[PDB]
């Protein structure tokens, strides 16, 4: 008995992703499809056990029972469907078997993209020096470090609600006296008209 | 609505006297399961008897099997007897 | 193949007497128990041998633990249905779900509720719904039907599933359930004409009398076909003679493809 | 409330016992505890298709469950092993022998089951406030708080402006940052950002907060080394706005 979805999935806001799962069990009573937010429960998404396309909202789930298949569709995508996506099938003894889940990314739209490396304060707490690279649209990669006293996390989306502003952004940091916002982010590729304000 | 137990009582094999041979009761058709079975040789019960477990009909009824093994002879005579909330006393049925 | 079938029998009581269950199921394949489960014993266990030698222990585990569910859920069930109907004393609950496979391959799926003995409410696969009876029923049929999904898992389950498992078992049982054993037919007087049948398998068979090659349904008395203990069955149809005229007689049965005539002198 | 376990978070030595526990309120008669491991499918522990039974699930070794009645199920390490790390997912459904009625899943359990607590280290937490660079190129500022140097990843991250905790303008990295990617047990980092705008960060009266909530030793667990006891514990930083 087999379940299989593909690990990740990375689309962009306003698309459509269909996120498949293919089966080979003892039997069939039915898929289901859950979704689960990082750190959070799974929740129930939804039932097929005849073949043919159901709808939810803005999201669709299709079965074919001849095929062992079964594909999730989710439309004009949003920030809020990042998450995992679980298929489970339950078999003739009816035990559910579980997929290991796809994790979708979804990109932002940025519409005006300001790329910059800026240089936060020190805190007198704190022996860092932190670097902020942000603004520049999705297509961009962060890298992670090449030097192990510095460090890189991926890139974030925060969205400032009250402006319908969403953002990128990466955060560099580290102690080493040759570290600096000009070269923070060397290993990464990025846009070449990234401003870097003068220290 | 209750329905009374029909009652068959029957030889495995042709009877011929002297070989030995297995003697049923079949009771059906009854709703609801309780039910009390016994087989009856010269109108005492018989105690060697066995019995299928209770059985289901797709028209909701249930039937069962009571079987004793035996020799029929001459003189001796055999009957079913039994006992359902649809017979105000029980019912006994000669083996002819 | 000929036709089989598979089914599954719940029986619930809802007040019964000291010692016996408040809930019993059984599964048949043709006339043939393989499974039986109750409250008391509250283990599933086989009634055919081709059923132990061919399911591991997994099997009977894991549907002893569906069976300690499904007594619940009958239990719940028929407490709803006695409090509906304000019925006071001992009341029984059916349920009955099964498939068959016809011998031109197709197939049937059906499954059924009864109370007190009486169709209570009838699945209809085809137009998804339930047909209810009174209303009672009425009531339990608008809360089923407001799950679709759970119509839909039972057409699946009814159409697919349940024809998987009649194969399986088929093959398993196939040395019991695929035999043929032909029947031994004999005439006699006691003034009406018996004729009697017996050793047979499988226990479907005709049985019928005709005067002057003209058969008269009417005028024939037909007995049951009835269990001899031994795995086979034995049958008998009965006709009154015409003292005032002349008839030829005979006795027709039709067993697995095979027609046979019994002309009394 | 639906499916209610505890607790949360929870670190444990090897050989310590434990029981989660687990609760619904949904008249439910089905219940399972799974847990879930990366790269792989949930994995189901023990679970009770009704009141009155329960029975082995995939991965039964190392566990045993409680019915103890219909609200309750819950699961016991007897003697915790390394291979119990994972997150613990209690979940319940109407019933089991049906097909289309789905689970309801309770928050989690992460368990982390350490040989020695010895690798047990609360976060450092540091805020470092918006460049002026940003200030005037953008209209917005950009706040970091870095919590660094924690062991296990048992951490919840929240801001607090004047006094309320925020949410609007926040993203904190979804996954925390392994300070020694080789290192097995290797301490973390977890950086968040608050976004605001420029009006919002040049008013003195303005006050943010980073918190941090680890989930570490209680008072049973027995510590041996030279540095401070690391407990359960909140960490913080601030700063204000400036003019
Ligand atoms: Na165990």
């Amino acid at each position: 008995q087999n379940i299989d979805q593909p690990t990740e999935m990375t689309a962009t806001e306003g698309a459509i992703v269909q996120i498949n799962c293919t089966y080979q069990t003892s039997g069939f009573n039915g898929l289901f499809w859950y979704q689960q937010h990082a750190g959070e429960a799974p929740t129930f998404l939804s039932y097929n056990v005849l073949d043919g396309l159901e709808e939810k909202g803005r999201f669709s789930s299709f079965l074919s029972r001849s095929k062992g298949y079964s594909y999730l569709l989710l439309k004009e995508l949003q920030m809020k469907d990042s998450a995992s996506y679980l298929c489970a099938v339950k078999d003739s003894n009816y035990q559910l078997i579980w997929g290991a889940g796809t994790k979708l990314i979804i990109k932002p739209d940025i519409q005006n993209p300001d790329p910059a490396v800026y240089q936060l304060r020190d805190s007198k707490s704190s022996d860092k020096s932190v670097c902020l690279f942000t603004d520049f649209d999705s297509q961009t990669n962060v890298s992670q470090s090449k030097d192990s006293d510095v460090y890189i996390t991926d890139k974030c989306v925060l969205d400032m609600r009250s402006m319908d502003f969403k953002s990128n952004s990466a955060v560099a940091w580290s102690n080493k006296s040759d570290f600096a916002c000009a070269n923070a982010f060397n290993n990464s590729i990025i846009p070449e008209d990234t401003f870097f304000p003068s220290p | 609505i209750q329905r009374t137990p029909k009652i068959q009582v029957y030889s495995r094999h042709p009877a011929e006297n002297g070989k030995s041979n297995f003697l049923n009761c079949y009771v059906s058709g009854f709703h609801p399961s309780d039910i009390e079975v016994d087989l009856l040789k010269n109108g005492e019960r018989i105690e060697k008897v066995e019995h299928s477990d209770l059985s289901f009909s797709k028209d909701w009824s249930f039937y069962l099997l009571y079987y004793t093994e035996f020799t029929p002879t001459e003189k001796d005579e055999y009957a079913c007897r039994v006992n359902h909330v649809t017979l105000s006393q029980p019912k006994i049925v000669k083996w002819d | 193949m000929r036709t089989h079938s598979l089914r599954y029998f719940r029986l619930g009581v809802s007040d019964p007497i000291h010692g016996v269950p408040e809930f019993i199921s059984v599964g048949y394949v043709d006339s043939h128990p393989i499974t039986t489960y109750d409250s008391v014993t509250r283990q599933k266990e086989p009634r055919a041998p081709w059923m132990a030698e061919n399911l591991a222990p997994d099997h009977w585990e894991r549907y002893t633990q569906l069976l300690r569910g499904w007594q619940q859920m009958f239990k719940v069930e028929l407490k709803r249905l006695q409090r509906h109907y304000n019925h006071s004393g001992s009341h029984t609950y059916q349920r009955m779900i099964g498939c068959e496979l016809l011998e031109d391959g197709s197939t049937t799926g059906f499954l059924q509720y009864a109370y007190d003995g009486q169709d209570f409410l009838i699945f209809n696969k085809d137009t998804l719904s339930w047909l209810a009876v009174d209303n009672v029923a009425h009531t339990i049929k608008q809360a089923w039907e407001a799950n679709q999904h759970e119509l839909l898992y039972q057409k699946n389950w009814l159409e697919e599933e349940c024809i998987a498992w009649l194969k399986r078992f088929l093959e398993y049982g196939k040395d019991t359930l695929q035999r043929t054993e032909p029947p031994l037919v004999r005439v006699n007087r006691k003034t009406a004409l018996f004729c009697k049948a017996h050793g047979f398998y499988p226990p479907e068979i005709y049985m019928t009398w005709m005067k002057n090659g003209e058969e008269i349904v009417q005028e024939i008395d037909y007995g049951d076909i009835l269990p001899s203990g031994d795995g086979t069955y034995q049958a008998w149809a009965s006709i009154e003679l015409d003292p005032q005229s002349s008839n030829l007689y005979s006795c027709h049965v039709e067993h697995s493809g095979v027609h046979m005539v019994l002309q009394v002198p | 409330a639906g499916v209610t376990q505890t607790p949360k978070f929870q670190v444990l030595k090897t050989g310590q016992s434990m029981t989660l526990q687990c609760a619904q309120d949904m008249n439910h008669n089905s219940m399972y505890w799974y847990r879930q491991d990366p790269g792989m499918g949930l994995r189901l522990i023990y679970y009770s298709a009704s009141e009155g039974t329960t029975d082995k699930g995939e991965v039964p070794n190392g566990y045993n469950v409680s019915r103890l009645n219909k609200r309750e199920f819950s699961l016991r390490l007897e003697s915790a092993a390394p291979s119990q790390t994972s997150v613990y997912f209690c979940a319940s459904s109407v019933w089991t022998g049906e097909g289309s009625g789905e689970l309801f899943f309770g928050e989690g359990s992460r368990l982390t089951v350490l040989e020695d607590l010895k690798n047990v280290f609360p976060p450092e937490v540091a805020v470092f406030e918006p460049s002026e660079a940003e200030i005037s190129h953008t209209q917005k500022a950009t706040l970091v708080c870095l919590a660094t140097g924690f062991y296990p990843d048992h951490v919840e991250l929240s801001w607090w402006v004047n006094g309320k905790e925020v949410h609007s303008g926040v993203c904190t990295d979804p996954q925390p940052l392994k300070e020694q990617p080789a290192l097995n047990d290797s301490r973390y980092a977890l950086s968040s950002r608050l976004r605001v705008s420029a009006t919002f960060w040049q008013n003195p009266r303005n006050h943010f907060r980073c918190q941090v909530q680890f989930y570490g030793l209680s008072e049973n667990d027995e510590w041996t080394q030279d540095r401070a006891k690391p407990v359960t514990q909140i960490v913080s930083a601030e700063a204000w706005g400036r003019a």
